């Protein structure tokens, strides 16, 4: 079960989570429905991916003038 | 059958409940505007932009005030109409942003912008300067977390 | 002219303290949830952004506060009265706003009542203005470790009975 | 009889006010209205302010709804000076007039349908503050009410959005139309209440809603003839339910009438922004003037004696709704705190007019 | 190992409904996000945490051991009852012979906690308030215990676990959706109107740990509703129409409960307050006599089973 | 996020002016003003998005002007300096520098920037921390651009 | 109501039983709550000083009914008394609160 348990809390997560962003607008509500239902199903697993959050914001073709 | 009225108020009280959850199931499908942080117009009448050497005579903005705040001192220059200005000193806490001296300005050199983002930690540091009052503030479409804002268009539905 | 602090040391230099701290402090950044306190001008803003009144230590003041206003204001400030502050979101919590002259029945600021960390340009601007406000205020709390837990009372009393003539 | 507080702080948010009641049980029956909270002074400092700086002023009294507090100010000097607006800024006057009775009416009823919800609206009023955008500049603090008409222009995107709001917003209200009928909870938790009729409104002090309520046509711009309101439609409610349900037909009646007005106005255009500005300053005069509006709450008014001089010797205003705040005493008899909610909803009540 | 073994369920529970409990706060402000238009799945515990590190906030009143366990029996009334919920065919946290009849005293043991929520603060508003909650508890107990007695009288059972595996015998149809959906109508406004959701305080001197105290004890009772409905209606792990049966199962059962949660927070967002009135001339009049009623059909159609 | 390391205190006691290139994604910019606090010093606020001449406010005693409303006089009387009664607001010893903490990179002009940084370099016990225009990161650039 | 006070900054009536730091019920006790906000150094000395000349201003001050009118006047001219003892260097400011606004306008060099 350590081996479902690591799969089930690497593995799952990032997808889940990807899943949330990229469709976050292209949804029907039975499609926010289930979604709902699964990032209700699929929660504890979030919990090493909160904090970090790296590919999130390019809405252009920008440069890094930083 | 007093039981069987009630069965009836709560019949039609059922229908009402499913044609409402009908309309508020659609109401919930407002996915393409949702207004929320960054992460309009010229007339925003924000932060007031001011240039120091059009700023001349007539101390309009003193008096044209609901409450009079500006505080301008001036000294005569002799034989040249010179009031010689200093300290354009405005508090934003005593400022309203209302308009009058903005369109009631004889020079006209002052004028509104879209800035708004003055929330400061303390009272004493929003009285600013002549300087600090003729910063350009900011390029909006020049940010990479700013998109086009829905000016004209309403419902675009274009970002997805 | 100010005070002198002690400043003598710093006893929670463990990196589990200091993580707790930084932790503890950056979740009390996160966690605004104000109570509201809108019936104003700034009452607008809470539709594009509890109850009970000792459990929101995270007010802003966003509401045009008068003389008869001031006792329930102080009394709630009392009801709010050790962790944490309020932010004045309105030119009337800031200088009296436009009637900063000849208003009687209008205190010229919260500023002579309250603490007071961040003021606003005042009267309702953009929605993500409080954004940027709450913003600047965790920038604010993320300053702050807790002062390291440093306590005074003055406790300041006559016990003499004063000249009374009540109704 | 346990005394309620009533604190500043309400379960719902319509403004802060007191109301004290002994109520024996949970019936209400004795009440005394306590105000002077958003208290600011207007008629000394109106005194003491000009026409163009009390003029920033009229902001704070029925704010759901700005454009009628400076219309009925600005309209006061012009009847006064008697000085001609032309008829195309006088009809746009009148579309936004209505346009904020429209505001201030869905403004009423967002609240109160969210104590007994906010983006149901917000997505006609994000349209809403775009016409105020586009009108204006401003979303509900404009200063933009002159002698001549408006201070502006109409920009060639906002009779755009004019001729679209009539398609974009009627059927949305048709469709919250039919959830009183549908919905019995409506049927059941605002319906009895408002109990007066029309001998009785006329008799105490109302206006407004509770004066149609009851199957009054009653319009001061009716019999008034103010800004050719006979060449428009008309249907002033003459609902005589009574009740706080025939107070909701008469603000759908109303903001539909509205509707029929703005759309019959949509292509009329009968001319400049302002007439008569040779010079920026001026004065006014001294006259025995009354200048009163068709409010959204009922006749709004503005008292005027005049000083000839750049300030008015007395400035006082008769705003609608604190004289609408008087028949509440009386319908307060027999309800209940669950009541109570219903009632300062169905007063269309907001504290800036009141105490001012 | 002689507590090891025996700790860690109950350790996976009370870590399994803290998860749970974020879900709620995270997911009724998913729906107000939905309805109303990352960091904000870590925002549900800096919350936890601003109602943690806060203030004890006493006042003069010398009722100090009722204003201490006023808040924690308001919590007990809740979280005793989570050892009773067969998330499968294994893992529930005890055999439990009478299974949701435990649950039904300790949600009766609320208004407990609600009257000394009430008499720990000296406060006329959380007085009344108080009063308020404790009879809503009280008279929202029987059609709940009712539509209980009438689901644990189709499965002629109280353990939970029985009624579980009871409910998969004719399949899909099996389920008490299509034995008693008017039962299931009872249930449904038993669990939503009762935790002082679906309509409406009473913390006007509660504050600090004890605020965080109420609001877990409140979203707790919502979740301990919404895991009954799964285990009496939905099913708790059959999908009719080893390990991995058990890791199947809990999907199911989160499924079904994330429906509910979906279900009781659109119904709260669409439904107003009852204003008191109505609320107890339901839970009186017209909602326990249909209770009565369909208990008398389930009583009547068990006869020839 | 929570990277544990103290660079970006010894960028500040080494070249004592950074942007701090932080988002509006709550309060992630304290921590190392928090960490400078714990070291013994003392930090002050400032913004630049009304501070206009930032030389001549924190020294050369700047003018108060109280704002009358239309009832009082002019009354220009100095009010003092930004940082020098900021060095004088510090009462103890044990106090090692005094950290300046700027919170408005947008409308700060790169000339005036440089010349508040070279005012950091004027005191040796001023730190200056300023913004960094809002990355989506946590970036403690050096004032290299001003 | 019950609460009869003209509560500002460094000035607070509170006519109340109020011996500690427990309100309460309200009598002629008035209970003057000194720096809530912790905005001045405020040495005890300097304290009892300005507690005793409150006391004489209270004293000298009655005879009249002692309604709200007379209680803002009082806090009013006590607000005087500490912005002239300040102003004289006799109270000194914080800087240990989280704001130090400087209520009272910065020390000149005169
Ligand atoms: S800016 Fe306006 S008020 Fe100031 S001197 Fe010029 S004309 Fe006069
Ligand atoms: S911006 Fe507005 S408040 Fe300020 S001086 Fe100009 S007109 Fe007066
Ligand atoms: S400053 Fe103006 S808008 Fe803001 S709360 Fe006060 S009166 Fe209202």
């Amino acid at each position: 079960i350590g081996i479902i348990s690591v799969w089930y809390f690497l593995v799952m997560p990032p997808i889940i989570m990807n899943w949330l962003r990229v469709r976050w607008y292209r949804r029907k509500f039975f499609e926010m429905y289930l979604q709902f239902m699964f990032v209700f199903m699929f929660f504890p697993g979030l919990l090493l991916w909160a904090p970090f959050l790296n590919f999130r914001k390019f809405p252009r073709d920008p440069n890094m003038k930083n | 059958t007093g039981f069987m009225n009630y069965g009836q108020q709560t019949l039609r009280a059922a229908r009402y409940i499913g044609q409402g959850f009908m309309i508020t199931l659609s109401h919930t499908n407002r996915l393409p505007v949702t207004i929320q942080y960054p992460y309009t117009s010229e007339r925003f009448r924000g932060r007031i932009h001011f240039e120091f050497d059009k700023c001349i005579a007539c101390e309009v903005c003193v008096r044209v005030c609901p409450i009079d705040l500006p505080v301008v001192d001036w000294k005569l220059e002799t034989n040249i109409r010179k009031k010689r200005l200093l300290n354009y000193s405005i508090d934003f806490g005593i400022c309203i942003f209302c308009g009058n001296c903005v369109e009631y300005c004889p020079t006209n050199c002052l004028s509104m912008t879209e800035e708004y983002e003055f929330s400061t930690y303390d009272r004493h540091e929003l009285n600013y300067n002549q300087i600090a009052l003729g910063r350009l503030p900011m390029s909006v479409i020049d940010d990479y977390t700013i998109r086009t804002i829905w000016n004209s268009p309403q419902t675009k539905n274009g970002v997805n | 002219s100010i005070k002198f602090p002690i400043l003598d040391r710093t006893t929670k230099n463990s990196v589990i303290s200091t993580t707790l701290n930084d932790l503890s402090n950056w979740s009390r950044l996160s966690s605004l949830w104000p109570l509201l306190y809108g019936t104003s001008c700034c009452f607008i803003e809470f539709a594009s952004l509890r109850s009970s009144p000792r459990q929101a230590d995270l007010i802003l003041t966003a509401g045009t506060v008068t003389m008869k206003m001031a006792p329930s204001l102080v009394r709630l400030y009392e009801q709010m009265p050790e962790p944490k502050y309020v932010i004045a979101m309105g030119a009337c919590t800031i200088t009296g706003g436009m009637f900063s002259t000849d208003s009687y029945s209008t205190v010229r600021g919260v500023d002579k009542l309250i603490p007071v960390d961040v003021y606003l340009p005042g009267c309702p601007p953009k929605p993500e203005a409080v954004i940027d406000a709450i913003t600047k205020l965790r920038k604010k709390i993320a300053r702050e470790i807790y002062k390291d837990r440093i306590r005074r009372c003055f406790t300041t009393n006559h016990k003499f009975f004063v000249v009374r003539s009540p109704h | 009889l346990m005394i309620v507080n009533m604190g500043p702080h309400h379960p719902s948010m319509h403004g802060v006010l007191r109301l004290i009641v002994t109520l024996d049980g949970e019936d209400v029956v004795d009440c005394e209205p306590i105000l002077g909270y958003l208290h600011r002074g207007m008629e000394k400092i109106a005194e003491n302010r000009a026409i163009i700086q009390y003029l920033p002023y009229v902001t704070r009294w029925d704010y759901l709804a700005t454009m009628f507090t400076e219309a009925i100010t600005v309209n006061g000097p012009e009847q006064l000076g008697n000085i001609q607006v032309p008829k195309r800024a006088s009809y746009i006057r009148v579309i936004m007039l209505e346009l904020s009775r429209i505001a201030s009416h869905l403004l009423w009823l967002g609240p109160f349908m969210a104590d007994i919800p906010f983006f149901y609206i917000f997505r006609e009023r994000e349209f809403v503050y775009d016409l105020f955008e586009a009108a204006t500049g401003m979303r509900m603090m404009h200063n933009f009410f002159r002698i001549g008409g408006i201070a502006a222009d109409l920009p060639y995107g906002w009779i755009d959005k004019c001729l679209d709001f009539c398609d974009y917003f009627l059927t949305e209200v048709v469709e919250y139309q039919k959830l009183i009928t549908r919905n019995p909870i409506f049927l059941e938790r605002v319906e009895g209440v408002g109990i007066i009729g029309g001998e009785e409104a006329i008799n105490w002090g109302l206006s407004g809603p509770m004066l149609r309520a009851s199957g009054i046509p009653w319009d001061l711009r009716k019999i008034d003839r103010y800004e050719s309101y006979d060449e428009f439609e008309w249907e002033i409610q003459w609902q005589k339910q009574g009740d706080s349900l025939a107070r909701y037909l008469v603000r759908l009646s109303e903001m539909t009438e509205s509707i029929k007005i703005i759309q019959q106005a949509l292509e009329g255009l009968p001319y400049r922004f302002i007439s008569k500005k040779p010079s920026p300053t001026f004065e006014l005069s001294k006259q025995e003037l009354y200048v009163r509006v068709e409010a959204p709450k009922g006749e709004l008014g503005i008292f005027l004696i005049g000083d000839q001089s750049g300030f008015p010797w007395r400035w006082k205003i008769r705003p609608p709704g604190f004289i609408n705040l008087q028949i509440l005493p009386e319908l307060v008899k027999r309800m209940k705190l669950a009541d109570i909610m219903t009632i300062l909803g169905s007063i269309d009540i907001i504290m800036g007019e009141v105490d001012r | 190992y002689g507590l090891i073994w025996i700790f860690v369920p109950i350790f996976s529970l009370v870590l399994g409904i803290i998860t749970g409990v974020l879900v709620i706060v995270w997911l009724e402000r998913e729906i107000s996000a939905g309805i109303q238009q990352p960091l904000g799945i870590l925002q549900a515990l800096a919350d936890g945490t601003k109602l943690l590190f806060k203030e004890n906030l006493r006042p003069s009143r010398g009722n100090t051991p009722l204003f201490s366990i006023g808040p924690s029996i308001a919590v007990i009334s809740i979280l005793l009852s989570y050892s009773v919920i067969p998330f499968s065919n294994h893992l529930v946290l005890a055999d439990l012979n009478i299974g949701i009849f435990l649950w039904i005293a300790i949600s009766s043991i609320a208004p407990i906690g609600l009257l000394m929520s009430g008499y720990g603060s000296n406060n006329k508003y959380s007085f009344l308030g108080g009063l308020r909650a404790a009879a809503q508890s009280i008279s929202y107990e029987i059609p709940l215990t009712l539509c209980v007695l009438s689901i644990s009288l189709l499965s002629n059972s109280l353990s939970t676990v029985d009624i579980v595996e009871a409910q998969s015998k004719y399949g899909f149809w099996g389920w008490n959706l299509w034995r008693q959906p008017i039962g299931f109508i009872i249930f449904l406004i038993s669990s939503l109107a009762e935790c002082e959701r679906l309509p409406f305080g009473y913390q006007t001197e509660y504050s600090g740990i004890k605020f965080g105290l109420f609001y877990v004890a409140s979203y707790l009772n919502l979740l301990i509703s919404s895991l009954f409905v799964t285990v009496l209606y939905l099913g708790g792990w059959n999908i009719s129409i080893q390990i991995f049966g058990t890791t199947i199962g809990i999907f199911i059962t989160l499924a079904k409960t994330y429906l509910f949660l979906f279900v009781s927070i659109a119904t709260r967002w669409t439904l107003p307050r009852l204003r008191m009135d109505q609320l107890l001339n339901l839970g009186w009049k017209f909602l326990l006599p249909i209770s009565l009623g369909n208990l008398l059909l389930t009583t009547s159609f068990q006869l020839f089973s | 996020v929570k990277p544990d390391i103290g660079q970006w205190l010894q960028d500040v006691e080494e070249h004592k002016a950074i942007a701090i290139y932080a988002p509006h994604e709550g309060g992630y910019e304290g921590r190392y003003l928090n960490r400078l606090k714990m070291q013994g010093y003392y930090f002050l606020d400032i913004s630049a998005r009304g501070l206009g001449d930032p030389e001549t406010t924190l020294l050369k005693n700047y003018p108060v002007c109280p704002a009358h409303l239309g009832k009082q006089p002019i009354a220009r009387w100095y009010y003092p300096p930004e940082v020098d009664y900021r060095l004088a607001a510090l009462p103890p010893s044990a106090k090692g520098l005094v950290v300046w903490v700027l919170e408005a990179k947008v409308l700060s002009k790169s000339e005036l920037q440089f010349l508040a940084l070279l005012p950091s370099l004027r005191p040796n016990v001023r730190v200056i921390a300023e913004c960094g225009n809002w990355r989506k990161f946590v970036w403690k650039p050096l004032a290299e651009i001003a | 109501g019950q609460w009869l006070s003209s509560v500002t900054r460094h000035v607070r009536i509170y006519a109340a039983y109020i011996d500690p730091e427990t309100c309460e019920s309200q009598m002629d006790k008035l209970t003057l709550i000194l720096d809530p906000t912790e905005e001045f150094v405020w040495d005890d000395e300097s304290c009892n000083k300005v507690y005793s000349y409150f006391q004489e201003l209270v004293d000298h001050y009655e005879g009249a009914p002692l309604t709200e009118y007379t209680l803002r006047l009082i806090g009013s001219d006590v607000e005087h008394y500490i912005r002239k003892m300040l102003f004289d260097g006799e109270i000194q400011y914080n800087m240990d609160a989280r704001v130090l606004n400087f209520s009272m306008g910065k020390p000149r060099v005169q």
